[PDB]
């Protein structure tokens, strides 16, 4: 399953400093937790490195439940828990994960580069021929990861006074894909995210930022 | 070394004096206690009453009102120092000032280029609201040519890069990288409002302008609200061309290109740095409030106790004394339809529909409707349109609509693209502005079948689903329908059933709780009574309206009572089954046929 | 000049080079024949001593013998704060014909000279007066261009007067006038005015000498108002095959929002030719220019129309002599008949239709039912003319159309429902979708004449229900939701079923309109043809005499005065008369195939009585007004010729 | 190499994709023939420099090469739209779609409405790592 | 090439070659000037220009 679910109540009860650090800088903390989970699993199972080589930690029962209408710039870069109804869901797309490039001037295969969620990885020179010139994805030596966008809106029962429901995009990666379905009512834990490539710099209006939730844990609300 | 805005600095110090010296009738410094609440997260705006500012320092209020845009950052700095020493705040938490209670109000037509940058209060109707986004207020950049970092460049309602790199022997003006993790943001909301219908000149469509809400005012105005925005009219650079060229801005450095690099064409315009100066008017609102508030006490969820606290002691003693009022049923009926003679049953039914029943959900999942729908069918000039107009003017959250004048997207919901982001904004229609209210559909029988389908969907399942333009969105439509319909042939034939007299589809007719037939009896005594009522109303306009309860009093009372969820007693249950048995029995053989079956 | 600010004039365009050229090898402007000195002195001579020797009326200040007509106007500009002088170009034409020729030919060079001359004269006297800016002259009434299609490229940048109906007015556009800058380094600020339509950015601060550090700060800058107006021209010369013309106007700073859609206006301004870009994002322009008017002046007065709402609301519209004459007319026993007969004088003895139309022009009493929960009461009178053809209904509708301000003419199948209410188009000057009003909103405070009412499908005739009942037009379309104002009077003309009245069918069977729609009209005039030989002879003489050979201004001013000042209120005995009248009329109309009476006909009576009292300048509705309301209501529908069983016969 | 079933719902017109191209230099007119093109939805970046050298003569321009269209080996080329088989879609669920790329004799083997099984290389479009919103690292898939 | 309007397809980088017969040349000499021998300080190398 390559994914370990950690209860936030248990983490806080055992060690409260990590739990208090967790929602303030979850990108770094979840990176650390993934490395430590890999170590503990490989210690327990030596032969599991040829299965996944990456363990994802999903934080559960986070107490910071904010409804979609209440996310602000205060919440940016923080682990939030929200609930809502999945309204749309792309197909599982393959996203570059450890991308190898071809120098299409000398055909050298430029070593694996990590693909962050924030920006396109663009190589500099070719290590061999030192060309800045065009590269291309080596799609045979690249490893990919599963990607899926969902739109989640507030449950119509929650939106109440006479006002419209609010929706956020969420990104499910590599285990979380196909865990939701248009119509599902879910609990979403993720990092409220600001900084990838959407900032409206095109003078098409005010310098506002598009935000997304990097889903970290998805919990449906139903029988199975 | 640095130029200082003398008027702005003076205004800042005077404003800090006002904050830390003005005291209310209790003799205590009120804005100190108010800014004590401001140490919280999600809490960054002090609301300052302008009447207090007027009483404390007339000249400071005049300067703030006249030069609001330029001195507003300094008022915000004054608020930051006021809340800084007194408390322990995050260092980089910005605070905002929201003035309220400006005495004078301006029309939207009076928002000319004279009011630009100075404080004003306008009122409009909120047409639509957009998502809250983080706005970049001042970004820090990186020069891609020399790696210097340009800090805190102010964004002027547009993404502005630095004019020039800080390094003087690097004259970069194009290649910058926004260090987004060092920049600061604000909560931004754009809402579209339009001028209210009592403000329209002759022959004119209502003017719409987009108002900008910031940090804590951001989610205050919802669609359909008649809100009252105070803030500043501002210009925002625009993209509107192909007109005649006009109003350019070019460098004043006298510069001419050499042979092969002549300052002509695209190259010459880029080199002279020419750019069109196109602006549009936007309202930057610091505070939002309803134009006609329901209570005087306060304004997230709604319970009876929350409503009761939300109102003043006088208002709730009024609410209580009518709640204990025997004959309140007749009192409300008379107080709410003062000019209509007769039709006491219709008045009672419409009042009950205003109060509504208790919505419930079964264990399996089906929702049990709790909204009364009322249809008024009757002969010409029997005050059907008058009933609908009475409710529409009385009830907040009431929409009025007629038969063919409405489309289907304009009746339920539309989708338009958010020009600021990837998001999508839903344009609310009549059945959604009337959520938890009344939708008065007039001329119901002449309303298109393709639109009758939308009406029926919202009546039967209290929801509206959108799958258009790139989004699926399910929306709440918990409206109650108050409809008026003409009979076929324009007159009600008493020899036919209700089904044979109106051309409503059977599903629609079934979703109606009450059907009030208003037959025009050609009766001389009722002709006399109606004539006296009409002529008296036209003789003594304001007079001849002696309603036992103020209409605002009823609004408050009804809003309070809607929080109650009555239960059904066991003896009430038995009585209900017995009365239902009687009602069924009125529909058997032998006796005269009824208008519709039970 | 008194140190008073001399505000820029965007209506004159961006300034030109203004080169002075000496014609001797006297000092005219380059390309013109004007020198500023002699033009200034000529205009001063004009202002000081000009008297109209032929005009004596509608001045209300003008002594019209006192040597200046215009320095009386300067005195007014001293009394009121507005720094504008409206100069009739015909006066300049009388005084100095060459100065007039120079004005319409080089307005951009001559009008600023007129401004300097006016301010010199004004601040000679009134030397302690305070004005928010110096006086700006507004020449109007230039030689009317009958057809704006006749204008040539020789006419570009000249002063022209045209007339037409305002169709659409844009939202207010802020035009930059002076830019504000701060240095991003030292916060030193500077200001730069528009010079020939562009701003020269400082490019080096004079304080810290940093290159390109001054930043334009938009909301500290100074702006002016601009507004685009679509005006449908109303040419007096209409050559064969020429379709109607829409002209773009641009109003600035003070003429912004001065006209509303549906207003008929004479606009004086400069004929401008402007280049079109090939795309909005490039600077190439087409060789073929487009044209607009830069509006200098709006003239609302028209001799052949009635006074508009803006005029009637103006307090000094009548001299005391005029008001006394009007009141003396109101004391005449038959002022009602005189005013009715003054309408459509070329139409023969339709005295009751003309009385009804007169009452429609006067209208009932506007009432504020806002505190009654009732809603809005319609004070407008809606007349329906139903009759067999050739009986001059279209002539009456044409007369009312050509007489009122804010009117519309619609006929038959040529109108749609959204073409009467409103619709979205895309303005082809901004590439933006804008909302356009239709015929029923363009007549929001006027009369909409619907001809061939019967030959008009029920789809578009349902739109009329809400307009005729509630004076509003609620539209719930895809994105736009609002309630347009449609406080129109409706003058409708229709034929009977079978297009000719046949006497074997009852009135209801023969009008054939939905019975709920007929109650919206408060007069149904049955224009029936008696097979009468005497009437044939009299009408024949009127019509033939028409082939070989009361004032209007008094009628115009009478109606304007009545609208301004008279607000009739029901008296107690009028109240009782109305009660009895409604009960009786309801007994009468409850017969077989007659047009029945509903509680709405009582309000019809109230409106007619209030209008009739307003004809008397009464301010109090009395039994005579209700009596005439009853009589008019009965004469229309021919209820004396109607038996309670069947149709009618002849009078 | 994947094998998937589905129903074809669109079939583009058969077009011409080059397998070999020849390019000619604008100044010296020398040609760079029989450059092999990658199969599938993959493009080609022309060389930014002429091969021929003659030190006595001056050099050719920066981007001198132009496709010679008559000296090009083109093959047939069709793009299909595969929908998930209607009997394979989960119950409350939108169908999935897949883009297919056919070549040279696989063109016109199917018409829209056919139920097919496909064997092919699950691949991404390689048109140059350009054409930049929300999804980063996402390149369009096809078989 | 500044005239890239007389056709949509473009000219290269650095398209320009000097036209030697269309150039207006003038005469041209270089001189070496030495400090006057009487003006050179006593023990001192002469200056040149
Ligand atoms: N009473 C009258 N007074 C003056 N002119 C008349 C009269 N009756 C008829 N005419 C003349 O006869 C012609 C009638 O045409 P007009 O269009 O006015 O009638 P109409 O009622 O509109 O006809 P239709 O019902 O066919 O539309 C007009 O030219 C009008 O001048
Ligand atoms: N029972 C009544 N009491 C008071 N007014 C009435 C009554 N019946 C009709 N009216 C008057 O008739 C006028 C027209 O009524 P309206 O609301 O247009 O009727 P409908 O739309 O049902 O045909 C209204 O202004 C109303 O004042
Ligand atoms: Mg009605
Ligand atoms: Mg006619
Ligand atoms: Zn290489
Ligand atoms: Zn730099
Ligand atoms: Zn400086
Ligand atoms: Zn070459």
């Amino acid at each position: 399953r390559e994914s370990l679910v950690v209860n936030y109540e248990d983490l806080a009860a055992r060690e409260h400093v990590l739990a208090y650090f967790l929602p303030e800088a979850p990108a770094e903390l979840l990176q650390i937790f993934d490395e430590a989970a890999l170590e503990v699993v490989l210690a327990m199972y030596p032969k599991y490195d040829r299965i996944t080589n990456h363990i994802h930690v999903r934080i559960s029962h986070l107490p910071l439940v904010e409804e979609l209408r209440s996310l602000r710039q205060l919440h940016l870069n923080q682990l939030i828990r929200t609930s809502g109804v999945v309204t749309s869901c792309t197909g599982v797309l393959p996203q570059l994960s450890m991308v190898k490039y071809n120098c299409n001037k000398c055909n050298f295969v430029l070593g694996p580069f990590c693909q962050s969620q924030n920006q396109e990885v663009k190589p500099g020179s070719c290590p061999e021929c030192q060309s800045a010139g065009p590269f291309e994805v080596n799609m045979e030596e690249t490893i990919y990861q599963n990607y899926q966008r969902i739109r989640i809106q507030e449950s119509p029962g929650k939106v109440a006074a006479g006002r419209l429901p609010r929706s956020k995009d969420a990104i499910l990666l590599a285990d979380l894909v196909d865990s939701c379905k248009p119509g599902d009512e879910i609990e979403l834990t993720g990092i409220y995210h600001n900084n990838y490539d959407g900032s409206l710099n095109t003078a098409n209006g005010f310098p506002v930022f598009a935000t997304v939730i990097l889903a970290n844990h998805v919990a449906k609300k139903d029988n199975k | 070394l640095e130029v200082r805005d003398e008027v702005a600095e003076k205004c800042q110090k005077l404003f800090l004096d006002f904050l830390e010296e003005f005291q209310s009738s209790d003799g205590e410094i009120k804005y100190l206690q108010l800014a004590e609440e401001l140490i919280r997260p999600e809490r960054n705006t002090l609301v300052v009453s302008f009447v207090d500012l007027e009483q404390f320092n007339q000249q400071l209020s005049t300067t703030i009102q006249e030069e609001f845009y330029r001195v507003y950052p300094y008022l915000c700095r004054a608020l930051k120092t006021f809340v800084k020493d007194r408390k322990e705040i995050p260092l980089a938490k910005d605070f905002y000032v929201a003035f309220q209670d400006l005495p004078t109000r301006h029309k939207i037509r009076e928002l000319t280029s004279s009011r630009i940058g100075l404080l004003t209060r306008i009122s409009g109707q909120v047409v639509r609201t957009h998502p809250v986004h983080p706005e970049l207020v001042s970004g820090t950049f990186l020069c891609l040519d020399c790696q210097t970092v340009i800090r805190d460049v102010e964004q002027q309602f547009k993404y502005t890069q630095p004019n020039i790199c800080r390094n003087p022997v690097c004259a970069n003006r194009r290649r910058f990288l926004l260090d987004t993790n060092k920049s600061r943001f604000v909560d931004f909301q754009k809402v579209r409002i339009q001028e209210t219908q009592a403000e329209l000149p002759r022959g004119s469509i209502p003017r719409s302008l987009e108002v900008i809400l910031r940090a804590e005012a951001v989610e205050s105005a919802q669609a359909g609200d008649k809100c009252d925005f105070t803030g500043t009219l501002i210009v925002v650079p625009d993209v509107s061309k192909l007109s005649t060229p006009g109003a350019r801005a070019e460098t004043n450095s006298r510069v001419s290109g050499v042979d092969g690099y002549e300052t002509e064409g695209i190259r010459g315009l880029r080199a002279l740095g020419v750019r069109d100066l196109s602006y549009r008017l936007v309202f930057l609102a610091c505070c939002v409030a309803p134009t006609n508030p329901r209570f005087g006490g306060k304004e997230e969820e709604q319970t009876a106790e929350s409503i009761k606290n939300q109102m003043t002691v006088k208002e709730w003693e009024k609410v209580f004394e009518m709640s204990q009022d025997k004959n309140l049923y007749h009192n409300l009926c008379t107080s709410l339809f003062p000019t209509i003679h007769g039709n006491d049953e219709v008045k009672r039914g419409v009042l009950l529909m205003l109060f509504g029943g208790v919505p419930k959900t079964t264990g399996e999942g089906t929702s049990l409707r709790g909204d009364i729908n009322v249809c008024i069918v009757g002969d010409p000039s029997t005050a059907k349109s008058q009933f609908l107009k009475h409710v529409e003017e009385f009830s907040p959250r009431a929409v009025y609509t007629s038969g063919k004048a409405s489309s289907a997207a304009g009746l339920t919901a539309a989708v338009v693209r958010d020009e600021e982001s990837h998001e999508f904004v839903i344009e609310a229609g009549a059945l959604m502005l009337a959520d938890n209210g009344v939708c008065c559909i007039d001329e119901f029988d002449k309303m298109d079948v393709r639109d009758q389908v939308a009406i029926h969907e919202a009546m039967e399942q209290q929801t509206i689903s959108i799958t258009k333009a790139g989004v699926k969105a399910t929306l709440n439509a918990r409206t109650s329908i108050l409809a008026a319909a003409n009979p076929i042939s324009g007159h009600y034939d008493r020899s036919k059933s209700l089904k044979q007299n109106i051309n409503l589809s059977a599903p629609i007719m079934s979703r109606f709780d009450l059907f009030f037939i208003l037959v025009d009896e050609c009766n001389e005594v009722t002709d006399y009574a109606i004539a006296r009522r009409i002529v008296d109303l036209h003789s003594r306009i304001e007079e001849s309206i002696d309603r036992v309860y103020s209409l605002d009093d009823i609004r408050r009372y009804l809003l309070f009572a809607r929080q109650f969820k009555p239960k059904i007693s066991k003896e009430s249950e038995d009585f209900i089954v017995e009365q239902y048995k009687h009602l069924r029995q009125r529909d058997g053989s032998g006796v005269t046929k009824s208008s519709w079956r039970i | 000049v008194r140190g008073t600010p001399v505000r820029q004039r965007p209506d004159l365009g961006s300034a030109q080079k203004g080169l002075q050229v000496d014609l001797q090898s006297k000092l005219v402007i380059w390309g013109t024949d004007v020198n500023v000195a002699a033009c200034k002195e000529n205009f001063q001579r004009f202002l000081q001593r000009f008297i109209d020797p032929l005009a004596k009326e509608e001045e209300n200040v003008g002594i019209d013998i006192t040597e200046p007509l215009y320095m009386q106007r300067l005195g007014e500009i001293n009394v009121i704060g507005e720094p504008f002088l409206n100069v009739n170009c015909e006066h300049i034409k009388s005084f100095d014909k060459n100065l007039y020729r120079q004005l319409i030919s080089y307005p951009q060079e001559v009008i600023p000279t007129f401004d300097m001359a006016v301010n010199e004269i004004f601040f000679d006297r009134y030397p302690d007066s305070i004005l928010e800016h110096q006086i700006q002259v507004r020449p109007f009434n230039a030689l009317k261009t009958k057809n704006m299609r006749n204008l040539n490229p020789e006419d570009i940048d000249q002063l022209i007067t045209i007339s037409g109906m305002v169709i659409r007015t844009s939202q207010l556009i802020p035009e930059m006038q002076e830019a504000f800058f701060q240095c991003q380094v030292c916060a030193h600020t500077t200001r730069v005015e528009m010079d020939r339509g562009r701003i020269a950015e400082p490019s080096v601060c004079g304080r810290c000498h940093t290159t390109h550090s001054m930043a334009l700060i938009h909301n500290r800058s100074l702006f002016s108002d601009k507004q685009m107006i679509k005006l449908q021209e109303s040419p007096e010369d209409m050559p064969a095959g020429q379709t109607p013309h829409t002209v773009i106007l641009f109003a600035h700073n003070d003429l912004v929002d001065k006209v509303q859609p549906g207003d008929r206006v004479n606009v004086t301004g400069i004929y401008r030719a402007v280049p079109i870009r090939v795309n909005p994002r490039v600077s190439n322009v087409k060789s073929v220019y487009k044209t607009h008017i830069d509006v200098i002046h709006y003239r609302k007065t028209d001799a052949k129309r009635l006074h508009g709402l803006d005029e009637e609301a103006e307090q000094k519209l009548f001299s005391e002599k005029r008001v006394e004459l009007l009141k003396e007319l109101s004391r005449k026993p038959d002022i009602y008949e005189r005013l009715a007969s003054a309408l459509a004088p070329s139409i023969y003895e339709h005295e009751d239709i003309k009385k009804g139309i007169l009452l429609q022009l006067f209208g009932g009493t506007r009432k504020d039912f806002s505190h009654t929960g009732r809603g809005k009461f319609r004070a407008e009178i809606n007349i329906l003319l139903c009759g067999d053809p050739g009986t001059s209904k279209s002539q009456l509708l044409q007369y009312v159309y050509n007489l009122v301000p804010r009117g519309q003419y619609t006929s038959g199948k040529g109108s749609s429902a959204v073409g009467l209410t409103a619709y979205v188009m895309k303005d082809p000057e901004t590439r933006q979708l804008v909302l356009q009003t239709g015929a029923l909103v363009l007549s929001d405070n006027g009369i909409c004449c619907i001809d061939e009412f019967d030959k008009m499908n029920e789809s578009t005739r349902s739109v009329l229900h809400e307009v005729m009942e509630q004076q509003t037009l609620s539209i719930a379309k895809a994105g736009i939701i609002c309630q347009l104002n449609a406080r129109t009077s409706v003058l409708a003309a229709a034929n009977p079923i079978e297009s000719q009245w046949n006497p074997k069918k009852t009135t209801i069977e023969n009008i054939q309109l939905p019975h709920t729609l007929l109650s919206r009209f408060d007069l149904i005039f049955l224009l029936l043809d008696p097979q009468d030989e005497a009437y044939d002879r009299r009408l024949a003489h009127h019509l033939v005499a028409l082939y070989y050979q009361l004032d209007m201004a008094v009628l115009k001013d009478y109606i304007a005065y009545a609208h301004s000042t008279i607000m009739p209120r029901l008296s107690e005995e009028a109240s009782q008369a109305l009660i009895e009248a409604y009960v009786d009329m309801r007994k009468i109309g409850s017969s077989r195939g007659m047009v029945s009476a509903y509680p709405r006909q009582l309000e019809s009576l109230i409106r007619l009585a209030e209008a009739h009292a307003k004809v008397r300048l009464s301010n109090k509705v009395e039994a005579i007004d209700v009596e005439e309301a009853k009589r008019l209501h009965r004469e229309a529908l021919k209820q004396s010729a109607t038996d309670p069983r069947t149709g009618i016969v002849d009078i | 190499l994947v094998k998937i079933p589905g129903i074809i719902i669109a079939a583009s017109a058969v077009r011409a994709k080059a397998t070999r191209i020849s390019i000619q230099c604008r100044s010296c007119r020398n040609t760079l023939t029989n450059i092999a093109m990658r199969p599938g939805l993959e493009g080609y970046a022309l060389p930014r420099k002429c091969n021929t050298d003659q030190a006595g003569r001056p050099k050719c321009p920066l981007d001198p090469y132009f496709i010679m269209p008559d000296k090009c080996k083109c093959v047939d080329f069709q793009t299909l739209k595969l929908q998930e088989l209607p009997d394979a879609v989960p119950h409350g669920e939108m169908p999935r779609h897949m883009q297919l790329y056919c070549d040279r004799y696989l063109c016109d083997k199917v018409v829209p409405g056919n139920r097919v099984t496909i064997m092919g290389i699950y691949s991404i479009k390689k048109f140059g790592l350009t054409t930049s919103r929300v999804g980063v690292g996402i390149r369009s898939s096809y078989i």
